[PDB]
């Protein structure tokens, strides 16, 4: 129990109280069979990581001044060649599409025939971490609001750029400058009947 | 172009095809007593040129008589001058 | 075009049965009077002929060299070139009907097999019974299907069949 | 119980305990279509299918429809969309129509499986796992789960009413779209126009008067 | 059982459970009978594995360079002469045609002799798999899924060149090209009324 998502109401009977993130939030009772609620746990872990992943690095590109995320893969249609942090990359739009193919391929392979494993331990434990068990379920439940609030960063950015065609941080600072002159009612698309 | 190696190559390779694999399988169909094994029950003449008379023998091991190497050898002349006959309008 | 003819609208042997149909009804036209009932029914058969000609060019028939409408019985082709109401949207509509009356029947007689005199209700008809049934049926084909999928539409093999075999 | 004619002979195969528990139940049978239950129960989820997409079409034709009339929204006329929207749009119409046949087969195959087997579409293992909410609220044609989000399929003394408002305001819209229909083919503008034009002149425009609803007079 | 072909439907009767790829998939009743089912099994392994060779060999073809597999046969009506890995073959039509029909004829009349057998052994198992028949049967089913997948593919070069006439690859790319733009509805002969 983490919490609770809406005040006064009961909380579902089918989510156990011994998990991480925990607030009892399911209106469309969604996780009430087992096995489906297990699948669902290892889902909301993963793309919570990979959530994490992509918003930090669209703010790093983005705050070390190298393009949007919409225009990193620009040098792939319109001919070009790809960077990192001011150094030039020598590949091909092939090359990569092998080597991740490859690489991704192994990986998710592997990590997918350990049955349906969320925290492993040990080579993925490199710094002494977790090793008590104790504070290991806060660090969960850091991990998992963390990821939340990741995802719907994410959500955020998509929407956003499909909104206004601009960055995050240009978005940002141009809000900053006229907070209601321009925000999603100034946006002409969101709220059509204005 | 020349026939004697597309006629002859052809005879040998359906020859060596009939010998060594479709053997067994020609066989196999030799066994006709569960329907039929009296063509014709009969005594004489008007019969007998109906039921067999002759039994061809072969010392060979696995028992050509002349009448498969007739067959084999008719499909290989066959086909043989097919090839040369398809060769035959130019190419 | 389809199977080499011309749409009537442009067909040269279309005007001219045209103008020998009209030629031939003022012919006859020309011998009365002007306001005899003779004449007022000549005038009335040529106001019913050009409106026929100016029909039958309006729904885009197609005619052959003889200058007379060609109807096309394919679906694919009709329905692509523009031609369903010749064959198509007919033998549905017929379809229609036929199993409507079919259906209508059927019911009848099973009907009126349930009663202690068959033949009499044969013979003299019931005529409410008649009626009703008659209304009843305006939909068949979603009754008729679901007797199909039901397995009564079909009588078992407990029909004569002829001795011996 | 009400009746469409009050003093007309109910059939009796709409008054049994199985039918009456029917949501918009008047007795209206005068083609004595429902004579087979099993019939009667795939021709009700017909009614509520083309309910429920009866409804979304009237509503996508009136509510643009009438908001054009005020200054915001200027939507095309409902027999245009489609041009409009196609030359708007970045695909070629056959495209669009094979990937909605295809988007929407499966979805009514799905729903199809569940009709022919109550209980079907939830077994173990077969989707990834929303096996879990897809079974029915043991009444075909009302599924719950991830359909009627907001719980208001809870309660049990609203259920009836709910329903019943269903089915009427479903049978209205069917009836509504048929109208559009006709007067398109009749009058030959859109619906609010009509309105428009027949409270303007009531004893002078309507179907008696277009020329065409009604020839012999 | 790999599955279930139709959620909730009931299973054949005739299919037997101990059986690699068996999803229940008989709308037809075609394999009712035991010795027509044997040979149906027989068939569609054998099917299988020649139509992963074929797709394989032409996906090889044009990924590396060579022309499509439509045009491989071309050297034979238009005077020519055959190739390989960039080398000459030097072999006539006839020619070919000899050594394919007695090698092909020795091989599938040597396989026709012992019975139906699909799995054979030992000299056709050179490198150690399938030996404890514990994992053989995942490997029975990994094969025959692969097979299926393989003769639904080369279906698709039949009917794809039968329509565009371009070979896979290229189609591949100019759908990438444009999605919306060019498949089987811009095909123009699959769906007529268009
Ligand atoms: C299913 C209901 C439906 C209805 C009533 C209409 C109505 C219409 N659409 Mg339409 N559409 C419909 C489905 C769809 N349309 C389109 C996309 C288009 C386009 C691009 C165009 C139309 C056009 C038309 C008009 C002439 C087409 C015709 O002859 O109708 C026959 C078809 C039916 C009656 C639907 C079958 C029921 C007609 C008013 C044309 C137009 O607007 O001209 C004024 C036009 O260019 N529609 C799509 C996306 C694939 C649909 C999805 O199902
Ligand atoms: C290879 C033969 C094969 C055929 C002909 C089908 C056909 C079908 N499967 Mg199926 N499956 C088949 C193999 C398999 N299926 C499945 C797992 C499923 C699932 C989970 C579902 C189906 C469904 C369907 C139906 C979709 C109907 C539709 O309108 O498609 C139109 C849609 C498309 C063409 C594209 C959709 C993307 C249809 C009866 C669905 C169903 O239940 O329908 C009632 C469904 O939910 N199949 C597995 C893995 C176990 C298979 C392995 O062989
Ligand atoms: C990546 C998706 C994902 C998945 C699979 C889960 C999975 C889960 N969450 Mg969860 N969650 C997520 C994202 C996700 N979360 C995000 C982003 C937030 C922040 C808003 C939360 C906040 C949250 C709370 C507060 C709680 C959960 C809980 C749960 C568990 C039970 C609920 C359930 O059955 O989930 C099944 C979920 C799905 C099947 C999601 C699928 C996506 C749906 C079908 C479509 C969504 C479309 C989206 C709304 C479109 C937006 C577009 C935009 C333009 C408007 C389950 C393990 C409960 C729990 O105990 O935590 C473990 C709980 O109390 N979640
Ligand atoms: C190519 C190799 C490969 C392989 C074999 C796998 C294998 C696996 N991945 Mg995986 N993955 C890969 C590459 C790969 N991944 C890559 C490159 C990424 C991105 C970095 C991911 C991201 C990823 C996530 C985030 C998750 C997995 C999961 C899984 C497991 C679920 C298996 C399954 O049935 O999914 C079958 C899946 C599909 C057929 C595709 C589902 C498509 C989804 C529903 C559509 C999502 C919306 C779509 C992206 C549009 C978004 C638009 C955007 C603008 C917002 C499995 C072990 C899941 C897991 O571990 O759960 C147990 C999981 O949560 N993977
Ligand atoms: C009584 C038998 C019969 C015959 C001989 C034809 C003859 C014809 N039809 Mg046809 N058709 C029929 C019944 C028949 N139809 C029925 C009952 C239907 C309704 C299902 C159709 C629906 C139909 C369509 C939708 C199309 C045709 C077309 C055609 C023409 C070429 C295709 C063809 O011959 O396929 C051989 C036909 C059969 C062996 C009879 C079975 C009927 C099948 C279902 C029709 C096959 C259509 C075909 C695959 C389309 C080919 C496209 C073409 C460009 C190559 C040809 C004039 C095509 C056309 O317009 O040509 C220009 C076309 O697009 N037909
Ligand atoms: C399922 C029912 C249904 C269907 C098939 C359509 C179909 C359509 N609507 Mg629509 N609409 C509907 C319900 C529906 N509407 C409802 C209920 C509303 C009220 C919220 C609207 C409000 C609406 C607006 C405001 C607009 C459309 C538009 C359109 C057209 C383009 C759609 C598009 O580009 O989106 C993908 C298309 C003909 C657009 C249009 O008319 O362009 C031609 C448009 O601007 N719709
Ligand atoms: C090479 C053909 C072939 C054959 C002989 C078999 C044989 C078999 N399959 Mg099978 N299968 C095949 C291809 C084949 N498969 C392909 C390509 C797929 C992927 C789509 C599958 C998917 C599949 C599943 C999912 C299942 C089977 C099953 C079975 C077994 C029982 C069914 C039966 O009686 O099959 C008899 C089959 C035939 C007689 C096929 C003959 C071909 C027909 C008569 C004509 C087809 C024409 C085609 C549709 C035209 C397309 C043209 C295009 C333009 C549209 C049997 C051993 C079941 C099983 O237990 O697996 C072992 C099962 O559940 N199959
Ligand atoms: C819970 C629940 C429950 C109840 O019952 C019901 C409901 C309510 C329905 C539900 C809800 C749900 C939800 C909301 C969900 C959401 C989700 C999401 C958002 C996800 C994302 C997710 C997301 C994600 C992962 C993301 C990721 C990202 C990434 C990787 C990125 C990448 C990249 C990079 C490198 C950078 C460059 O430049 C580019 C790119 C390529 C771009
Ligand atoms: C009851 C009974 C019983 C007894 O037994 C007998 C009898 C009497 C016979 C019967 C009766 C019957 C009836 C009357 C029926 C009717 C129906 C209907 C009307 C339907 C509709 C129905 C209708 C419907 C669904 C509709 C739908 C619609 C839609 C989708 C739309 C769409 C759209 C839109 C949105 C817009 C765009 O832009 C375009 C479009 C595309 C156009
Ligand atoms: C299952 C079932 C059951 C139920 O009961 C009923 C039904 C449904 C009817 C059924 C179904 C069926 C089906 C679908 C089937 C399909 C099949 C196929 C497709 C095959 C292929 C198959 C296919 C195959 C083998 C293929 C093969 C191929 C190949 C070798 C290739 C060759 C080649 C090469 C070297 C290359 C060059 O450049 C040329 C060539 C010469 C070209
Ligand atoms: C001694 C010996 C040997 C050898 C053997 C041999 C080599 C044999 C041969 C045999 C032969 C070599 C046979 C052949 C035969 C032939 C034939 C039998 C032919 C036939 C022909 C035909 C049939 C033709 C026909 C025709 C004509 C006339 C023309 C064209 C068309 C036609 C086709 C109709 C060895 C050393 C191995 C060892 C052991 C012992």
């Amino acid at each position: 129990k983490a919490g609770n998502w809406l005040p006064g109401s009961d909380a579902p009977a089918w989510l156990p109280d011994d998990l991480p993130g925990n607030y009892g939030f399911d209106p469309l009772s969604l996780g009430k069979e087992p096995a489906s609620l297990k699948r669902f746990t290892e889902s909301e872990v993963i793309h919570g990581r990979w959530a994490m992943l992509g918003v930090a690095g669209s703010l790093a590109v983005e705050l070390l001044g190298y393009g949007n995320w919409y225009d990193a893969p620009l040098w792939a249609v319109n001919g070009g060649k790809a960077t990192w942090f001011g150094i030039e990359v020598p590949f091909d739009l092939n090359a990569l599409l092998a080597f991740e193919f490859v690489a991704m391929a192994a990986a998710e392979g592997q990590r997918g025939d350990a049955g349906g494993v969320v925290y492993p331990g040990g080579a993925f434990d490199p710094l002494g971490f977790a090793k008590d068990s104790s504070k290991s379920g806060e660090l969960k439940l850091k991990e998992i609001k963390n990821g939340r609030l990741a995802m719907v960063a994410f959500l955020g950015f998509v929407a956003q750029h499909a909104a206004t065609g601009k960055g995050p941080i240009a978005a940002l600072g141009e809000h900053l400058a006229n907070p209601w002159g321009a925000n999603f009612a100034t946006n002409g698309i969101s709220v059509p009947f204005f | 172009l020349d026939p004697q190696i597309v006629i002859s190559g052809s005879t040998a390779a359906f020859l060596a095809i009939g010998r060594f694999v479709f053997l067994g399988y020609q066989r196999r169909e030799a066994n006709f007593d569960s329907t039929v094994g009296p063509k014709t029950t009969g005594a004489t003449y008007f019969d007998d040129l109906q039921k067999n008379s002759t039994i061809f023998a072969t010392n060979d091991p696995a028992g050509f008589n002349i009448i498969d190497v007739a067959g084999w050898g008719a499909l290989g002349h066959a086909v043989g001058f097919a090839v040369l006959a398809i060769n035959s309008l130019q190419g | 075009d389809i199977a080499g003819l011309t749409p009537c609208s442009e067909s040269k042997a279309y005007a001219k049965l045209e103008k020998k149909e009209l030629k031939t009804l003022e012919k006859r036209l020309k011998q009365y009077e002007a306001d005899s009932a003779p004449a007022v029914a000549l005038k009335a058969t040529m106001e019913r002929t050009k409106a026929r000609f100016a029909n039958y060019a309006k729904a885009g028939l197609l005619c052959g060299n003889d200058g007379l409408p060609h109807l096309i019985a394919d679906p694919g082709l009709a329905l692509k070139y523009g031609h369903a109401g010749e064959v198509f949207i007919p033998t549905f509509g017929f379809l229609y009907v036929a199993g409507y009356i079919g259906y209508v029947g059927r019911q009848y007689l099973i009907a009126v097999k349930g009663e202690a005199k068959p033949t009499d209700k044969e013979i003299i008809i019931d005529v409410p019974l008649a009626t009703k049934l008659a209304w009843q049926g305006a939909g068949w084909p979603l009754a008729a299907v679901q007797e199909l999928q039901r397995g009564t539409l079909l009588e078992k093999e407990e029909n004569i069949t002829v001795s011996p075999r | 119980r009400q009746s469409w004619l009050p003093g007309s002979q109910i059939p009796a195969h709409l008054d049994t305990p199985a039918a009456q528990a029917l949501a918009g139940n008047f007795g209206f049978d005068p083609l004595g279509l429902g004579k087979d239950p099993v019939a009667l129960r795939w021709y009700q989820q017909a009614e509520l299918i083309h309910c429920r997409t009866a409804m979304a079409g009237v509503a996508g034709i009136l509510i643009p429809g009438l908001l054009t009339k005020a200054g915001a929204l200027n939507v095309p006329e409902w027999y245009d969309a489609g041009k409009v929207a196609i030359e708007n749009s970045f695909a070629p119409w056959g495209s669009l129509l094979a990937v909605q046949l295809f988007l929407c087969g499966f979805v009514e195959a799905k729903r199809w499986q569940d009709i022919r087997k109550p209980g079907s579409q939830g077994e173990p293992g077969s989707f990834l796992g929303f096996e879990a909410s897809l079974k029915g609220t043991s009444e075909l044609g009302y599924p719950g789960g991830p359909f009627d989000p907001l719980g208001l399929s809870k309660e049990a003394d609203k259920w009836a009413d709910w329903k019943l408002k269903e089915v009427k305001n479903g049978r209205l819209a069917m009836l509504a779209f048929l109208g559009f229909v006709a007067q398109k083919y009749a009058t030959g503008a859109g619906p609010v126009d009509n309105l428009a034009a027949h409270l303007k002149d009531p004893w002078h425009v309507n179907y008696a008067t277009n020329g065409v609803s009604l020839p012999f007079l």
